DNA sequence: TTT
């Protein structure tokens, strides 16, 4: 199966610069037109820049928007797709995705269509400094009980950039987690998520949220607690 | 530059129901328009290729059809798993662009939130604030209201609400409220109740604690 | 990425 896995992605000031990469596997890398396409918090897609294969000799084209700021480029040999982010802006926030361009034109038609798809790597142009995340944990207090279920959380507060990923008992539970969208406070983002397991399996048995802001180096876990 | 508009930015559709979602270029793109799905959790894929063409290994329920500078793609008989926004792409010109995107809501039955209430936990009380958080949990529709109760007087101040997308194998929302205070504020009260109104039941759903009692 |  294809897989385009797009890293580098983090905080970096207005003027500033990034690189952002990534690493391409399950098809034939060298014969492909390759592009990046970006989307903004909340917005639509928007093509990025091309580089052709090398048979086409690595011809490169660039939206209005980042021409002359950004380059493309790539490594056949590493199997690897590049930008070069210079002199950012506010509006370059956005999420940044590997795309794979169609195969051939005499077959799937002249006209440029993507693909495959990275996940995406995210980029924030900010004049404010990384915050790492304030975790607590969110425990029922002695109280009611319903039988049934027991509802767990944790809170992730005071951060910045986004994102944060919570993870509850190492992923081994995902059917019952809720991720809450981050919102953003005075200069900084707040999110919450919450597990639900059978009320016998805790407190007997034990749950913990691992949190990571890798913007900050940061990972914390709460063992949750009665 | 080729701009395409998708007129319509959101619409709700039940499970079985023929959704339509159309694109305009603003000049003729010669049927290189291309379809994509993404999904909530932000997975991008092409659907369909050159107006009709559809890709290997989607669904055939998705059809595209159009010409000059009006496009559509439909699907047909709605599927659990097509909560997403869809996107239109031209192909013919650069630079390459995209219409604004079409988010689609499946609809299902109305169901009641599962609410749980959480006092401040004693790691934060130490750093001298105080944030007290209320799930509702698997409800459906999405529009909901919290009130947050300070011994039984609304507290509105410091309170921020964050709903979840919609859930991809249930089709139901979950929100979560909390409400941030100082913990000279959080100690000169007791009674701490979120409640939760909602299109399925004539009165809230409640919970509570008591501070002095945690 | 036909010639």
């Amino acid at each position: 199966e294809v897989q385009l896995v797009e890293s580098g992605g983090g905080l970096v000031q207005p003027k500033g610069s990034l690189k952002l990469s990534c690493a391409a596997s399950g098809f034939t890398f060298n014969t492909y037109a390759m592009n990046w396409v970006r989307q903004a918090p909340g917005k639509g897609l928007e093509w990025v820049a091309r580089i052709r294969s090398k048979s086409n000799n690595y011809a490169t084209y660039y939206a209005d928007s980042v021409k002359d700021r950004f380059t493309i480029s790539r490594d056949d040999s590493q199997s690897m797709l590049y930008l070069q982010m210079n002199n950012l802006k506010t509006e370059d926030t956005a999420m940044y995705y590997c795309v794979r361009h169609r195969g051939a034109p005499l077959y799937y038609g002249n006209g440029a269509w993507f693909a495959y798809w990275g996940q995406g790597t995210l980029v924030t142009v900010s004049a404010a400094k990384t915050t790492p995340p304030s975790v607590y944990p969110l425990a029922p207090g002695c109280g009611d009980t319903t039988g049934s279920s027991v509802t767990s959380g944790c809170l992730v507060k005071g951060y910045f950039p986004e994102s944060v990923t919570v993870t509850w008992n190492s992923g081994s539970l995902s059917s019952s987690v809720h991720t809450f969208p981050a919102l953003l406070q005075s200069g900084l983002y707040t999110m919450s998520s919450s597990v639900t397991v059978p009320s016998s399996t805790w407190p007997s048995e034990t749950v913990t949220c691992s949190v990571a802001h890798p913007a900050s180096s940061t990972t914390v876990d709460k063992k949750l607690e009665p | 530059d080729i701009q395409m508009t998708q007129s319509t930015s959101s619409l709700s559709a039940s499970l079985g129901d023929r959704v339509t979602i159309s694109c305009r270029a603003s000049q003729d793109i010669s049927n290189y328009l291309n379809w994509y799905q993404q999904k909530p959790d932000g997975t991008v894929k092409v659907l369909i290729y050159y107006t009709s063409r559809l890709r290997s290994g989607v669904p055939s329920r998705f059809s595209g059809s159009g010409s000059g500078t009006d496009y559509s793609l439909t699907i047909s008989n709605l599927e659990q798993e097509d909560i997403a926004t869809y996107f239109c792409q031209q192909g013919n010109t650069l630079p390459w662009t995209f219409g604004g995107g079409t988010k689609l809501e499946i609809k299902r039955a109305d169901a009641a939130p599962t609410v749980s209430i959480f006092p401040p936990s004693s790691e934060q009380l130490t750093s001298g604030g105080a944030s007290v958080v209320c799930f509702l949990n698997n409800f459906y529709p999405k529009d909901i209201n919290v009130k947050w109760k300070i011994d039984g007087s609304e507290r509105q101040n410091g309170v921020l609400n964050s709903w979840t997308d919609q859930d991809s194998k249930d089709s139901t929302y979950s929100m979560s409220s909390t409400l941030t205070l100082t913990k000279d504020e959080y100690e000169r009260h007791n009674s701490y109740t979120c409640e939760a109104t909602h299109k399925t039941s004539t009165s809230p759903i409640v919970k509570s604690f008591n501070r002095n009692e945690c």
